[PDB]
């Protein structure tokens, strides 16, 4: 029983299109042995299903799709809460809607209607509550002014490629950090510069599986977006705009 | 207070997929001089750019220097939202805003209206403007 | 986006209307027409672009 | 830089979106109704003119020197025809309240002509 | 025209200005309250005669 536990877990958690087919062979070994542990397995999925994550549960479908068409009395137990099967697959509850991830949603809706008309092709007749669910989901739901600009100095920072550094920049280069100057060979003049160059290099030297809904959002698009689109923000952007009005008026 | 929309004398966005032959040829020079050290790497390069030109007399006005304002607008969005700026000696001062690996035009107008609108380079904010003068009594 | 929407109050509508909705009621359904409507000169870019926000929400 | 004005669809007359085909990377103007699009030409899709340094001649009409209220002078004569005189007003607009810079106007008539000192 | 008034390139419009302002004498003020008299008139002429009408009886106007 243990056994079983773990294998539910692992098809759930593996994150992609197809289920490991080891773990499945594994799962369904498990299965035919005992037609209690079959029961329980079936047991098992419902409650997966009726978790979160749309993803884990189109990983679970692949699992109830499989456990259908290979085992009666697993095809009973699906029809015998069929209603409760349509809901968690297809979505079509009311009120709770598919969770993320949004396109494994979609996968998840997409493949599970394709089984439902083998579905019923193969197991509607047999099966009365079947045959409603399918006929029930096909035709119910369908001035100083100062301004001097002298720029002497040069970087002189030494690059990989072996030249000094020829940016123009008053007082820090981006590349480099502070600028201090330096001679024809790229060597800062004053020798405690030298040390603190010498101490930065020696500092430099020493230095489930779905992205959850926290995890989406830990991306760079996303943050610009964040600071872009804020209440403070748009109020600002607001507020900015009706100084410039007056000044307009 | 000093936001941008202050000092930048135009904005303009531009579709410019190749930073090695970029659409606007004055800029040949400094751009390409910018990307031959990969500090940044080319691939994460966003294909829609920001150009920005500033005003020559509010950066001699305000004493505001293109080391500062790319520290600022890096502080604000992070290695993100990454910008190149040439030598604080030509005769127009322009730099260039794209992202870092909605469409991404709109996100750049998006952009370009929050560093306009609130992007602050310097002073004590809700102080509109000060004036300087010598007292007579 | 952020820009601004040129929008229309009618008589005895409850809510109110956007110009270009208007428009096409009328019958103007192409937004070709509808510039021709509101703009005279197609020229003048700054109203093009001044009424490029009303055609996007439309 | 510029300016930069809308273009139509040729196939329901209405205007074509920014829009990029990230195969080749040209700059698209695609009509988002239809599946018309077109190749851009000027790799420019949106600029915002804050100094807003534009030329008030534009603007000026040269219907205006038939109105008996503007002042006239004989001290400005019209640089294209030579006509000796002129009528002349402020830019009298927001955003060109100040510069009081005078905008002359050709009073002769097929001329026209709208300058500034 | 509101295009205009946004770029500047015309000025808003004041209401003190005596052009955009109109004046309302007695013709004007009697007819707009006699309009309203006048309606209120036929609706009490409506009223009567559709009273008579259901009761069956033809209606003087009188
Ligand atoms: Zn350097
Ligand atoms: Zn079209
Ligand atoms: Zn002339």
């Amino acid at each position: 029983d243990q056994k079983l536990s773990k294998l539910v877990e692992e098809l759930t958690t593996s994150g992609e299109p197809r289920l490991n087919p080891e773990k499945m062979k594994e799962l369904k070994k498990i299965c035919k042995s005992s037609e209690e542990q079959l029961s329980r397995a079936y047991r098992l999925l419902i409650a997966q299903l009726t978790q979160e994550h749309a993803e884990i549960r189109l990983s679970a479908f692949q699992i109830v799709e499989e456990l259908f068409v290979r085992s009666h009395q697993f095809r009973m137990l699906v029809v015998s809460n069929f209603q409760e099967f349509l809901e968690l697959t297809l979505g079509t509850d009311p009120a709770q809607p598919l969770p993320p991830p949004r396109e494994a949603a979609q996968r998840l809706r997409q493949a599970t209607t394709r089984a439902v008309e083998g579905w019923n092709e193969k197991f509607g007749e047999a099966y009365k509550k079947l045959a409603l669910g399918y006929h029930f989901l096909r035709h119910n739901k369908k001035t100083f002014a100062g301004k001097f600009e002298p720029v002497q100095h040069w970087c002189r920072a030494p690059r990989p490629d072996g030249r000094l550094c020829e940016r123009q920049d008053r007082l820090k280069c981006p590349f480099h950090g502070k600028i201090v100057p330096r001679d024809d060979e790229g060597r800062p003049l004053d020798p405690e510069d030298r040390a603190r160059e010498q101490r930065r290099q020696l500092q430099k030297q020493e230095r489930p599986s779905l992205t959850n809904l926290k995890a989406q959002a830990d991306t760079a698009r996303a943050r610009i977006g964040r600071k872009v689109f804020a209440k403070a923000a748009v109020r600002r952007v607001v507020a900015a705009m009706n100084r410039m009005d007056q000044k307009k008026h | 207070h000093t936001t941008l929309r202050k000092v930048t004398a135009n904005t303009a966005i531009y579709y410019d997929p190749n930073p090695q032959s970029t659409v606007v040829a004055e800029d040949q020079e400094w751009v390409n001089v910018y990307y031959e050290m990969p500090d940044f790497d080319v691939a994460r390069i966003s294909p829609w750019l920001l150009r920005v030109e500033l005003d020559r007399k509010h950066m001699t006005d305000r004493k505001l220097t293109m080391e500062q304002i790319a520290e600022k607008i890096n502080a604000g969005f992070g290695d993100d939202l990454n910008c190149i700026f040439n030598d604080d000696n030509a005769e127009k001062l322009v730099l260039r805003i794209r992202i870092m690996n909605m469409d991404d035009d709109v996100f750049l107008r998006c952009i370009e209206s929050n560093m306009l609108t609130d992007m602050t380079l310097q002073g004590i904010e809700q102080i509109s403007k000060v004036y300087m003068h010598l007292p007579q009594t | 986006a952020i820009g601004q929407r040129i929008v229309a109050t009618l008589p005895y509508i409850k809510q109110e209307v956007p110009i270009i909705i208007v428009f096409r009621a009328l019958g103007f359904v192409s937004d070709r027409d509808i510039l021709e409507h509101i703009i005279y000169d197609f020229e003048d870019p700054e109203m093009m672009e001044m009424v490029k926000p009303s055609l996007d929400e439309a | 830089p510029g300016f930069v004005g809308i273009r139509f669809c040729q196939e329901c007359n209405n205007m074509l979106y920014p829009k990029e085909d990230k195969e080749n990377r040209i700059l698209l103007y695609a009509c988002r109704n239809c599946d018309y699009q077109q190749e851009a030409d000027n790799s420019c899709i949106y600029v915002n003119k804050i100094t807003h340094e534009v030329d008030e001649l534009t603007q000026i009409i040269a219907d205006v020197s038939q109105d008996p209220t503007l002042p006239r002078t004989e001290d400005h004569p019209c640089q294209k025809c030579g006509h000796k005189e002129a009528v002349f007003f402020q830019s009298h607009s927001a955003r060109a309240e100040d510069a009081m810079r005078l905008y002359y106007v050709c009073t002769a008539p097929h001329c026209g002509h709208r300058w500034t000192e | 025209r509101l295009l205009l008034a946004a770029l500047g390139r015309r000025e808003l419009d004041d209401r003190d200005h005596y052009g955009n302002k109109r004046l309302d004498l007695a013709g004007p003020l009697l007819a707009f309250l006699f309009r309203g008299m006048f309606k209120n008139l036929l609706k009490e002429v409506r009223i009567y005669a559709q009273k008579f009408i259901d009761r069956g009886k033809d209606f003087n106007l009188e």
